[PDB]
RNA sequence: AAUUGAAGAGUUUGAUCAUGGCUCAGAUUGAACGCUGGCGGCAGGCCUAACACAUGCAAGUCGAACGGUAACAGGAAGAAGCUUGCUUCUUUGCUGACGAGUGGCGGACGGGUGAGUAAUGUCUGGGAAACUGCCUGAUGGAGGGGGAUAACUACUGGAAACGGUAGCUAAUACCGCAUAACGUCGCAAGACCAAAGAGGGGGACCUUCGGGCCUCUUGCCAUCGGAUGUGCCCAGAUGGGAUUAGCUAGUAGGUGGGGUAACGGCUCACCUAGGCGACGAUCCCUAGCUGGUCUGAGAGGAUGACCAGCCACACUGGAACUGAGACACGGUCCAGACUCCUACGGGAGGCAGCAGUGGGGAAUAUUGCACAAUGGGCGCAAGCCUGAUGCAGCCAUGCCGCGUGUAUGAAGAAGGCCUUCGGGUUGUAAAGUACUUUCAGCGGGGAGGAAGGGAGUAAAGUUAAUACCUUUGCUCAUUGACGUUACCCGCAGAAGAAGCACCGGCUAACUCCGUGCCAGCAGCCGCGGUAAUACGGAGGGUGCAAGCGUUAAUCGGAAUUACUGGGCGUAAAGCGCACGCAGGCGGUUUGUUAAGUCAGAUGUGAAAUCCCCGGGCUCAACCUGGGAACUGCAUCUGAUACUGGCAA
RNA sequence: GCCCGGAUAGCUCAGUCGGUAGAGCAGGGGAUUGAAAAUCCCCGUGUCCUUGGUUCGAUUCCGAGUCCGGGCACCA
């Protein structure tokens, strides 16, 4: 269902990246209730969050909750994403969906690798724009550390190309505002503020042929099988006849849900984030790494070109330069596909550290453009972050 | 449903002419009839008994271009009609529109004269008809519409028509491209060239 | 309730409606007593397209039949008096 | 028990496949054929004369 | 279930209650005949079955008996006044 | 005019003639799969799990029944802005209409599934011991009073569900009194029993100023009817198995009481001792039945999807109430299992209704549009409800029609293939050229399915009445989901559209290369062992066609279950022989009964489907008129040769 | 989406807590024969699934990924 979706604020489509521990669904559950006073729509708790048995068997965020509230000026949409480099799978569905991404920096710690993880893939998958938490710093309360910690925050940005002096400070205790602590709840307000003072309207372009990558699977009982993920371009209306390209034959179907948050559509368009229900297919013949498109649009293709910057042992990548052979995961917003790496000439072991370039040809035919950012991941740790150069 | 390819190889797998490419030209000749069917065209065939009546009925068939499946209705519709079975069949099959025309001249072979049906350049009482399955009832006239009328092909296809022997049992105009159709054919006035007792024989199996 | 109803029958956009006596609870083309004639609303100036037993019709009202306006309409157009 | 038609397949102890009748006279007991086309059955390599039968579709050349 | 049609539910208990203590009084003056009858006194059965007449009458007449079911009542009942004497 | 209709081949053997199984050629289906795939018209589309189910919708309606009106729109009184009637606006059931409630009616029809059931059912043909709302016909009555409750207020239990206590009021709700009959009981005398008023309009009269009164539509109660529906009983027919032979004790029957609308062991009390069974009871297994469909020369065999009648069921099982009718799909109570809510005390729920989902499965559809048409419910009606229905989407599942073009075209090309390397062949095939444009695509016109209904008006009727109202005509504006329709016209251009199995004989159609008892083929005979017409490819050719094959299933051929229409000395097959009950058949003469039989007549054999002659969709598929048929059954009246009964 | 088991020459398993991989059932190549059984004469054909890391050195140490099979969920 009910409740069709009014578009009165400014839609915009926000998430979270950070740490294992660092209180990003302590975060997310806090910022609902801080928001539950201005207006009660939300008033989200951690298991409100945390819905499956081993994400309350381990206390960690695994899967992606979704969840929405709005200011007087705007909306938006938060995405709470898994913390773990196993579970970077959920990670970058999130990330996917990030306009600006939050940083949980807890003032404890700051820069651990796996921080650093959340925001390479964050850069590659472009995120513009993230408005950092300094969480924890209730019990830090060593202020001169804690500029300490904010100067280190700052010029991690700035050596990955991103305003990190210029990127809002939030300071804030996630635990104490998700009970009431008003100076700590006032943080959550000082983070909402500047929520609506660093994030612009991203442009969608929804006069181009449609497109919409899959982000998750779901089967709602007495009504099949649904998708769920973000319009790339283009609209879709209830009862359009579209086609689905994946790593294997394109399959036909017609719309027949458009929904937001369990609640009502009649149109969707680019960059919401909605979902669409197929018409009459089994939960064995769609899986996650498909992508929805326009009828009589898109082949998938074999083979691309690839420019690409590899990490080093310090920083998340390798110690060791490869040869030819060596096949990683080529990670690209829903895909864990491995392929053979075709090496230009001239090069035959690639230092860590190098900014070089070169053809990929997968396993898997899939659905591709020319100037897509993508990473590499490889044994549980991220080895490449590339773009797609040509494709071929 | 049409055979729409080798319209003359037809004629060459069965020794005998079957008028598909009648046409402006008094006899064809290049077209090596008699001498090779096919391929081997100069082996003796062994000619079973069920096979010389299939290739009896398969003639009449290559004559109107009509299939299996309607041949086979058209045998049923002979069936239950009183009187000789055999001498029904061939009442109806000429009872078809673009065979009607055929006699009329209008159209120069059969197949020239599907394209007149099909394209709806004939119409029969005032009533433009579509389908070549259409059986002409006694007392009748067929003519042309006036905008398909003259259009280059159906002239030439009127010189064609003083060449043929013109049947009995139905009459046509060619002053003001007009033909009627007085009665059903009779066993006497065919061909008299093409069997059909034996096609009887075949569908009784 | 003993009526004087209708019954669809036909083709599909090619109706032809069959005037029969009936009983009101039994289904529209179900169990009915005896037909009337018929009612040929898609027909043409060929020579028929209605054919009605007024008499039988008649036969059940004096016993308690009761009329469809729909049906009592063609009794006014079968006109008594040509 | 049943029989594997054509030319060279890929079963391995599974692969759902699909069971149509058919006797061969030469090995006795066994009754049915297995649907070449059908399911994780795949049909034969290279076969242009009956591929209705063995899966095989029309050159996409 | 969620039926408009529900009324037709609280209507028949309301009937129900009615129903049934009216083919209560009527069947205990039918017990109040037969043991006159079982008594042997002609005089009391004559007065019980005079008195009991109207009232399966008034109820078969309301809806409540089938009517033959009621004539059958003042019938086999007089069948044993004549019996009796 | 109404069944003009019947095919065979391969395999036992060295060879043959019989016998005898096995196999194929045909048609078909609610089909699945492989491959391919243009449109259109008409139908069909969960065969398994009667497996479990989210959500929306599937039966409501009546103010012309009543108390009321919480809301919506007016009228009216009033009230405030302020353009003094321009607005704002608190009340008022006084109207139009109307949530919630009482009451009336419907909800037992319509719709689905086929689990159970082998006879309590269905079918054919009869019968008497019945009932029957609404509709319709006949004759009467329709007089006079009373007592409560829901709604609604006050208070209040429970989270919810769902109530409780104390009071208010009306009626077509309920309960009396009066009056009763060709109605009920009884032989009769006699005894006893019914009800309801509202709606519209209006002259005199009358007006406690509510209204009465007059009149018209409708309704209420009784009785006999009619029609229709429904209940009940009998006879015959309606599966396999005898490796199931005895079964039954409220059981067979009588008497009396009770009970049922109605008959009866339907149920009880007493007595009697019986009832069924080979022309097959009980028991076991399977199954909805019939009209029909398919097949077949017919007889028959198989089958029972859709359409139509009938029966059964509603998560499993059981019981009963209401009501004319259910002993009940969208009702009630209880128990059980399975899901669900929970404030853990206690409650909610049943898609085998349209859709839809998980799951099962080789496999079977959209959470679409409309009440415009037909039918149904209530209402005076307007209308309201309507997943019945009318339509649409999807699927080549079936049937039919149509398309992928026509004509011309010899250097008789190129390339592929074979070759006696001469050449043949692909082959009029293509190109080139001249024409054409169906259906798709695009753009405009444009039927019919529509009958009526509502307002106005004239006339004839009823009447005190030119009123109200009813009927028959007329007039205006119209009611169309499908729907960018059917169909017609125009424009661009050969343009956008051909595959599938097969080629040893069976059974229409071939060679070469390659692999050499390898790979594989296969329905049968069977092929392949280095010269394969049977394996794979290539070329050619054959059959069929938007379908072609494969598999499963049915009958046919199978006269291999033989009634039509088979056999038994040796091929399977005479019991070892005989007696003999039931049963079957029975010389000859006369009469008679007229059962069987046969003739004719009658009722019936539902409709649709099957057959014949016609009509309409451009034709056909399809729809449709009349007729015939439905080969069967029961009754009546006759015929007496033949079979049977009685008697000499 | 996460947690494990099989991924070892045609097939089935052993071999490890780093050291240049085995066996069995096989099957096959030659001489005899019309062709074979048999007999005589000889036998390993392995990506230890793929890829990288701690490397004088990884089947065995750490994991990622793909395939197959087996459990939990999650429910626009
Ligand atoms: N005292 C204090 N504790 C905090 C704060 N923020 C988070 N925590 C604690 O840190 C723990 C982090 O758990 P999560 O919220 O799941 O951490 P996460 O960042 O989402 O990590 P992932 O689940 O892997 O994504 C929580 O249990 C909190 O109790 C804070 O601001 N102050
Ligand atoms: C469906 O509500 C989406 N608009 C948001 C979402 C919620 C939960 C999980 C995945 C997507």
């Amino acid at each position: 269902s009910k409740e069709k979706f009014e578009r009165t604020k400014p839609h915009v489509n926000v998430g979270t990246i950070g740490h294992v521990d660092h209180g990003k669904t302590t975060l997310t559950a806090a910022i609902t209730t801080v928001l539950a006073k201005t207006y009660g729509g939300a008033a989200r708790a951690f298991d409100q969050i945390d819905n499956a048995p081993e994400e309350k068997a381990r206390g960690i965020t695994i899967n992606t909750s979704h969840v929405e509230y709005d200011t007087p000026t705007r909306h938006y949409a938060h995405v709470d994403c898994p913390g773990h480099a196993d579970y970077v799978k959920n990670m970058i569905t999130g990330a996917a969906q990030m306009d600006g991404a939050i940083l949980v920096v807890a003032a404890t710690d700051g820069p651990m690798p796996q921080t650093r993880e959340h925001i390479l893939l964050g850069r590659q998958v472009g995120v513009p724009y993230i408005i950092v938490f300094l969480n924890k710093c209730d019990m830090v309360d060593d202020e001169e550390l804690l500029e300490l910690v904010e100067m280190e925050v700052r010029e991690l940005l700035s050596q990955y190309d991103f305003p990190g002096d210029d990127t809002p400070i939030v300071r804030g205790s996630a635990l104490k505002a998700l009970e009431g602590d008003a100076e700590w709840e006032a943080k959550i307000l000082e983070l909402a503020g500047f929520l609506d003072s660093y994030i612009p309207e991203p442009e969608r372009a929804i006069d181009k042929p449609f497109l919409l990558p899959i982000e998750d699977v779901f089967s709602i009982s007495g009504r099949g099988t649904v998708v769920t993920g973000r319009v790339e371009r283009g609209i879709i209306k209830v009862g359009e006849e579209v086609e689905i390209v994946g790593i294997k034959e394109t399959q036909k179907s017609t719309c027949t849900g458009v929904e937001m948050f369990r609640k009502l559509l009649d149109e969707g368009r680019a960059g919401e984030n909605v979902g669409v229900l197929l018409r009459g297919i089994k939960r064995e013949e769609i899986e996650r790494g498909q992508v929805l498109a326009k009828p009589g649009t898109i082949k998938p293709h074999t083979k691309f070109e690839s420019e690409v910057y590899i990490l080093s042992k310090d920083e998340g990548g390798r110690h060791t330069p490869f040869f030819k052979g060596y096949r990683p995961q080529f990670y690209f917003r829903t895909t864990d596909v491995t392929g053979t790496i075709e090496l230009p000439e001239g090069v035959e072991m690639v230092m860590p550290g190098d900014n070089i370039k070169m053809v990929v040809t997968l396993i898997h035919p899939i659905a591709m453009d020319d100037g897509l950012r993508f990473a590499i991941r490889e044994g549980g740790r991220t080895v490449g972050a590339g773009v797609v150069a040509k494709v071929l | 449903a049409r055979y729409l390819g080798p319209k003359l190889k037809l004629s060459r797998r069965e020794g005998t002419d079957l008028f598909l490419k009648s046409g402006v030209r008094a006899i064809d000749t290049k077209c090596k009839i008699e001498q090779a069917p096919g391929q081997h065209g100069a082996r003796k065939p062994r000619l079973s008994d069920y096979g010389v009546q299939l290739r009896e009925k398969q003639k009449v068939r290559r004559i109107y271009g009509v299939l299996e499946r309607q041949f086979r209705n058209y045998y049923k519709e002979a069936a239950r009609l009183k009187g000789n079975t055999g001498e029904n069949l061939l009442a109806l099959l000429e009872g078809r529109l673009d065979n009607v025309v055929y006699r009329m001249g209008f159209g120069a072979t059969r197949a020239e004269a599907r394209q007149l049906v099909s394209h709806k350049a004939i119409m029969v009482n005032g009533r433009v008809v579509n389908i070549a399955s259409y059986q002409v009832s006694p007392n009748d006239v067929v003519s042309i519409r006036e905008k398909a009328k003259k259009q280059s092909r159906v002239k030439a296809a009127l010189e064609l028509a003083e060449q043929r022997e013109k049947p009995t049992w139905l009459e046509v105009d060619a002053g003001k491209m007009e033909g009627t159709f007085k009665r059903k054919p009779e066993r006497s006035d065919l061909s008299a060239d093409i069997n059909e007792h034996l096609i009887v024989e075949l569908y009784s199996k | 309730m003993v009526t004087i109803r209708l019954a669809r029958h036909g083709a599909k956009k090619r109706p032809f409606y069959q005037v029969v006596v009936a009983d009101s609870r039994n289904a529209r083309n179900g169990r009915f007593i005896e037909r009337v004639g018929f009612f040929n609303p898609i027909a043409s100036e060929k020579e028929e397209g209605t054919r009605l037993d007024l008499d039988r019709i008649a036969h059940w009202v004096g016993q308690g039949a009761t009329i469809s306006d729909r049906v009592a309409a063609l009794i006014k157009e079968v006109n008594k008096a040509a | 028990t049943s029989y594997i038609g054509g030319e060279g397949h890929n079963l391995q102890e599974h692969s759902v496949i699909l069971i149509r009748g058919g006797r061969v006279k030469d090995l006795p007991g066994v009754r049915y054929h297995t649907v070449r086309g059908a399911l994780d059955c795949s049909g034969v390599k290279d076969r242009k004369q009956a591929r209705s039968k063995y899966g095989v579709k029309r050159p996409k050349a | 279930n969620i039926k408009s049609a529900k009324k037709r539910a609280i209507q028949s208990e309301k009937a129900r209650k009615h129903n049934a203590s009216r083919r209560s009084m009527m069947r205990t003056f039918i017990k109040k005949v037969y043991a006159a009858i079982e008594a042997g006194d002609k005089a009391a059965a004559q007065k019980a079955f005079n008195e009991m007449q109207p009232i399966v009458d008034r109820q078969a007449a309301k809806g409540l008996i089938h009517k033959n079911k009621a004539a059958r009542h003042k019938a086999n009942l007089t069948a044993q006044i004549n019996k009796l004497a």
